[PDB]
């Protein structure tokens, strides 16, 4: 058989590569790490540098710290007890505050005080770090689009466990940190409000996640099947059309009638994926604060 | 008719079947021997789904559905208003996504490029073939197949959830959802990552890669580069749909209880399943 | 009711966003055209999309799209029907013309640069430092055709450098001149390279590069298109 070009056949490695400098602040980047050999037989072998600066700790503080206000909760739960934190490490659970404290910072930490911490954390976690995927693009002069696409994912999670919670009157609306505990207030969250199947952006959601994966699979094995021509190094294929990216459109057009191009192709990408959590965000927020139920809804449409 | 660049492709060769027969194209499209295979079945189906339509009295698409055979039918035949046309379609359908897979094989062969696009393919139909036969089957019926209607299929997959109660304890189901948001998120990623160095700052040259390994390792410290973030997409995509079978094709066969019940496995694991606190004890 | 209008409003969005999609992947090979390169009459319901211009880095101009396309070369082709749809057949050797499974496109005669305006493609014997770490080493192996004949013998790996990357297999032929052979059409294998695609007998039509230590866009597109053209010309003499 022949070659697929999914595993490297022959690695080859160089002198550590410490990137474009630009306007990038090189106090800041880290040195280099060591090179996985393991990883080289997918992408790159090469592991670091990578840049702290200011929002970078920040983010990672806060981001550690919001993990073990978690941590000590469930050891709390465990009764210290080691081997009950492993037995039961996927039911413990940090719910938040009790309806009764309303939008409450006022709720005693074993009732509710500690979820408010937690996520205190999170969202200071969350959002340094999407200043971080700004500013680090800034710096090599580069267009924002992950931090805008990042935007998509963080409008969801802001839904989930703020806005909603803050406009149905209270914390206990939002999401409880815990991995078999997330999972049911899910299934609860569609049960309550008449089945989610009947939430329109939940389908669209859906279609577009769905879309996802049908996608980065037909670009992926594009790209893959052509790079016996360079497929791969797209940004000079778009700079200067190869065989590549016209064998690329071409296979596309013979078989479904039209096509992208090599730029057009990463509109696609970055739309499709963008919307699963855009959508999503929306289908939740009107769950619960104008529509009670998705299938009352669904019979009349209002 | 023609993209500014398409003659020089448009060359004979490349048919798995019947030579020069088929060999050639109706406006944008290709042909082929199994572009007339794909028509046909997709005809046929088309049709067949029209006359469950009548015999149910409804035009109406939101209404419309075809049901399989009732489960007292198990694997045999059943009449066409009470089954029998949902096997036929079914039937068709098969027909129609592998023919369409082959052509994509004959497409290939005509370019000169790889079979990753066909081969991705087929994982998809694989799922298809889980949930209409593979399952069926193996559980003994027709019936435990879903049935094609626009809602009727998403209430299948509601009432087949809930049988085994909260379906999110099915493990391979949680594996399956992985892949599927980690894909979306690498799909969001490497869109976002190619079109910032192509449309970089206003009045800026256009950034390189050079530029897109860096932007990463600086963000995350590792960049898994071009040829890599290629292989991971498909990667990620095929195994998502390659665990969503998995977790079905279990789903009734090895495992018809509910599937939360099946972690009582690790905790009750004899050396912690007595030590009294927690939430089990 | 609200959701009523999120959704009706959502579903206009999403059509103009199509639009746009839509109108954006038409800044190349467009319009259309008959058989004849003559302007197709129906091109579709999208207008061309207002063009757009790319700063290439290292001073190397500008590219503005869509603009005006030509292919730049001959084509060997000649139509075997009277109506459209039909394939054209190649009135020479498609492999020597360049047609088929075999075209390359007239990519800029200039190497791809990396980041610091340096070629980003070298042979390995010219990049310091650089070393294959894992996997069998081609270096010095003989190169076996499809025909399962030997054709030359690997005598340098180029590598990509910003990537680190095995780009290239160089191979030195019977009379001593060596040609590049693209790292995704061969099979490394513990005693050989062995070549699918090309029979002994087609490696010296392999083309050739100007300066013995640069590949050119222009030439690197000639050399995969021509290897991989053999996987459907080179057939009668593949024979496993
Ligand atoms: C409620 C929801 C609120 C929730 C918040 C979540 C928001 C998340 C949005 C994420 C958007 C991801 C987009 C990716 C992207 O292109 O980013 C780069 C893009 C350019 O980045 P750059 O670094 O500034 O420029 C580099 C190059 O110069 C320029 O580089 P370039 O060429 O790549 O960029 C050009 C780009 C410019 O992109 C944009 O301008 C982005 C537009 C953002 C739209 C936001 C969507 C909101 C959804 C509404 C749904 C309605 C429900 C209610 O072109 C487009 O993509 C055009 C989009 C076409 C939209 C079609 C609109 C149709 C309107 C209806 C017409 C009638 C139809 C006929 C029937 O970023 C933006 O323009 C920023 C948008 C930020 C707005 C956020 C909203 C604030 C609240
Ligand atoms: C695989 C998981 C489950 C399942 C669970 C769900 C859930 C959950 C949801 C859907 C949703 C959808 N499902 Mg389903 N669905 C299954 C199997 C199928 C089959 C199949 C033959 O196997 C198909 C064709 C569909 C098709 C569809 C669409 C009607 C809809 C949007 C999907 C999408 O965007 O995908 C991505 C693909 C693309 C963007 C490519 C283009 C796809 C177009 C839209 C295909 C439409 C075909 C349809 C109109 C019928 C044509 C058949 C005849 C030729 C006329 N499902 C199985 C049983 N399906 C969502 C919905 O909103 O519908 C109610 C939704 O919420
Ligand atoms: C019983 C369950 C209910 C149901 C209830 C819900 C609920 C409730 C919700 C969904 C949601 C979703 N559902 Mg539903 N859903 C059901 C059945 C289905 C089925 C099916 C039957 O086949 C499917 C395919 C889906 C699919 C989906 C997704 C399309 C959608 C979430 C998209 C996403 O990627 O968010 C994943 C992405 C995020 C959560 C973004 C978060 C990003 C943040 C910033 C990440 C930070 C990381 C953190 C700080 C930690 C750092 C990491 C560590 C360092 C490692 N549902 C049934 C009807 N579904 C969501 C939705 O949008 O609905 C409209 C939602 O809220
Ligand atoms: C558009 C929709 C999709 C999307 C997009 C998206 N997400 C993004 C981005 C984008 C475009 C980013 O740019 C940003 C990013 O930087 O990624 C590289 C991000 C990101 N999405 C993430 C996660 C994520 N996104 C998700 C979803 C999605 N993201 C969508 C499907 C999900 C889910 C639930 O599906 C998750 C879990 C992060 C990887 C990253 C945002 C990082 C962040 O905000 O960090 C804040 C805080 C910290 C620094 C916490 C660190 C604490 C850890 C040390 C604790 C855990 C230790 C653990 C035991 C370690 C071992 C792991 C082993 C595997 C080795
Ligand atoms: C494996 C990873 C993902 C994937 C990949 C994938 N899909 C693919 C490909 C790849 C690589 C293609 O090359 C091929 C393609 O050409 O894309 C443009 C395809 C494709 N994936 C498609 C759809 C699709 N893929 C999906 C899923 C996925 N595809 C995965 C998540 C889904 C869903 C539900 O998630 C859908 C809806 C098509 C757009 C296209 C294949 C087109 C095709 O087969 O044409 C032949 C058939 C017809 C013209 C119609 C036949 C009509 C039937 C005879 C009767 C109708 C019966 C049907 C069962 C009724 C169902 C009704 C519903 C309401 C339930
Ligand atoms: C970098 O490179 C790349 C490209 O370009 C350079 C590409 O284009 C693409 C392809 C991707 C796109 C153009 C982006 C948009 C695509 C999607 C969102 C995927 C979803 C697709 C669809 C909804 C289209 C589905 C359409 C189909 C299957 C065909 C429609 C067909 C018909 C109406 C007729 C079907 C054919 C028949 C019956 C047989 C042939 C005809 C005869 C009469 C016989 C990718 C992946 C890529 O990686
Ligand atoms: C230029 O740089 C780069 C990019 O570009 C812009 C990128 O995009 C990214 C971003 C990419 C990523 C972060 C992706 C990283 C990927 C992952 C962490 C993996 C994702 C997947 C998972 C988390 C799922 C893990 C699942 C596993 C290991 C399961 C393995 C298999 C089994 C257990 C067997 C299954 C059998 C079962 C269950 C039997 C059941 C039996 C009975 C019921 C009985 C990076 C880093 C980058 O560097
Ligand atoms: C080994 O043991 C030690 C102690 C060392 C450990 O560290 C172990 C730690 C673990 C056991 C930790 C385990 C952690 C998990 C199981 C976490 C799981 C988390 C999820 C499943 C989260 C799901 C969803 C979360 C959501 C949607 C959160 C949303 C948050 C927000 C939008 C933030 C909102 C902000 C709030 C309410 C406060 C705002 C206040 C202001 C003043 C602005
Ligand atoms: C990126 C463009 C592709 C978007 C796919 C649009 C078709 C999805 C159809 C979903 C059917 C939905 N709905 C609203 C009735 O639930
Ligand atoms: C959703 C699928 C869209 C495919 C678009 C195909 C464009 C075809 C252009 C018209 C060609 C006409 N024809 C078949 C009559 O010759
Ligand atoms: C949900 C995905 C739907 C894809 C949108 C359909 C776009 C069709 C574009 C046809 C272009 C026609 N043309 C110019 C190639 O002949
Ligand atoms: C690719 C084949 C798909 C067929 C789907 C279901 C067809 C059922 C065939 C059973 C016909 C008769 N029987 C019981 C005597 O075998
Ligand atoms: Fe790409």
């Amino acid at each position: 058989a022949e070659y697929q070009n999914i595993f490297s056949q022959v690695q080859v490695r160089g002198p550590a590569d410490l990137g474009m400098t630009e306007d990038v602040n090189l106090a800041n980047r880290s040195g280099v790490g060591p090179f996985s050999t393991l990883l080289g037989w997918f992408g790159d072998a090469q592991l670091g540098p990578i840049y702290l600066g200011s929002l970078g700790v920040l983010s990672l503080f806060s981001g550690l710290m919001w993990f073990f206000t978690i941590g000590i909760w469930f050891w709390y739960q465990a009764g210290w007890n080691p081997a009950v934190f492993l037995r039961d490490l996927f039911f413990f659970s940090l719910e938040p505050p009790a309806p009764e404290y309303g939008l409450s910072f006022a709720a005693p930490l074993k009732e509710g005080g500690l979820w408010l911490i937690a996520s205190f954390f999170m969202f200071v976690a969350v959002w340094s770090w999407w200043g971080r995927t700004y500013l680090r693009a800034q710096a090599l002069g580069m267009g924002k689009h992950t931090a805008w696409a990042f935007l998509s994912a963080i409008w969801l999670w802001m839904v989930l466990g703020f806005i909603r919670p803050i406009l149905m009157g209270s914390w206990s609306e939002a999401v409880p940190y815990g991995i078999f505990s997330h999972l049911d207030w899910t299934n609860n969250f569609s049960l309550v409000h008449g089945n989610l199947f009947y939430n329109p952006f939940h389908g669209l959601s859906i279609a577009f996640l769905y879309g996802s994966a049908l996608l980065f699979a037909m670009h992926g094995a594009t790209i893959l099947a052509v790079s016996r021509f360079g497929g791969e190094r797209e940004l000079e294929q778009i700079a200067d059309r190869g065989t590549a990216a016209e064998r690329a459109a071409l296979f596309w057009r013979w078989t479904m009638g039209f096509n992208a191009t090599m730029e057009g192709i990463h509109r696609w990408a970055i739309w499709m994926a963008v919307l699963v959590t855009l959508t999503g965000g929306i289908g939740i927020l009107l769950s619960g604060t104008v529509v009670d139920n998705w299938y009352v809804w669904g019979q009349n449409h209002g | 008719a023609l993209l500014s660049f398409e003659r020089k492709y448009r060359v004979p060769g490349g048919t798995l079947v019947g030579g020069n027969l088929f060999d050639f194209w109706v406006g944008p499209f290709y042909v082929g021997f199994f572009g007339v295979a794909t028509f046909f079945f997709a005809a046929l189906g088309i049709i067949l789904i029209a006359w469950s339509a009548v015999l149910q009295g409804t035009w109406n698409p939101q209404l419309i559905s075809v049901y399989p055979p009732a489960l007292e039918y198990g694997l045999g035949g059943a009449p066409l208003a009470k089954g029998g046309l949902w096997q036929i379609i079914t039937i068709c359908a098969t027909g129609a996504f592998v023919s369409w897979a082959l052509r994509e094989v004959e497409i290939c062969r005509k370019l000169g490029i790889g079979y990753h696009i066909p081969f991705a393919f087929a994982f998809a139909i694989l799922a298809y073939l889980t949930l209409v036969l593979f399952r069926p089957v193996m559980m003994g019926a027709w019936g435990y197949a879903f049935p094609y209607g626009i809602w009727t299929h998403l209430d299948w997959v509601s009432n087949t959830g809930y049988t085994y109660g909260n379906f999110h304890y099915n493990p391979a189901h949680m594996i399956a959802i992985s892949f599927f948001f980690t894909n979306a998120l690498a799909l969001a990623l490497h869109g976002a990552l190619v079109l910032s160095a192509a449309n970089p700052e206003k009045g800026k040259e256009m950034r390189t890669p050079d530029h897109q390994d860096t932007f990463f390792r600086d963000l995350v410290g590792y960049s898994i580069g071009t040829l890599g973030i290629h292989r991971l997409g498909l990667l990620l995509s095929l195994s998502a749909v390659f665990f969503s079978a998995l977790c079905m094709i279990i789903t009734g066969t090895i495992w018809f209880d509910q599937w939360v019940d099946w972690w009582q496995w690790w905790v009750k694991l004899p050396w912690w399943a007595n030590i009294p606190g927690g939430i089990n004890g | 009711d609200l959701a009523s209008l999120a959704i009706y409003s959502f579903w206009i969005f999403l059509a103009g966003l199509i639009y746009y999609l839509q109108t954006e992947n038409m800044r190349e090979g467009y319009p259309l055209e008959n058989e004849d390169g003559t302007p197709a009459a129906n091109q579709g319901p999208f207008p061309l999309p207002k063009p757009k211009t790319f700063i290439l880095p290292h001073g190397r101009g500008t590219l503005t799209v869509p603009g005006p396309e030509s292919e730049d070369r001959p084509i060997a082709l000649a139509r075997t029907a009277v109506s459209e749809g039909f394939p054209h057949a190649p009135t020479g050797d498609p492999m020597k013309d360049g047609v088929g499974p075999a075209s390359w496109v007239a990519r800029r005669d200039l190497p791809e640069l990396d980041g610091h305006g340096h070629n980003k493609i070298k042979p390995m014997k010219a990049a310091a430092g650089f070393h294959v770490s894992a996997g069998k080493n081609p270096i010095g192996l003989p190169v076996r055709g499809c025909d399962l004949e030997i054709a030359g013998k690997v005598v340098d790996i180029w590598v990509d450098i910003p990537e680190q990357m095995a780009r290239f297999l160089e191979v030195e032929l019977k009379d001593g001149s060596t040609r590049l052979l693209p790292m995704q059409m061969v099979k490394v294998q513990s005693n050989r390279v062995h070549v699918n695609a090309l029979s002994s007998d087609l490696f010296a039509g392999i083309p050739t590069i100007k300066s013995p230590t640069e590949v050119t866009l222009l030439e690197e597109d000639k050399i995969c298109g021509y290897v991989a053209g053999g996987l459907m010309y080179a057939a009668p003499k593949r024979k496993s």
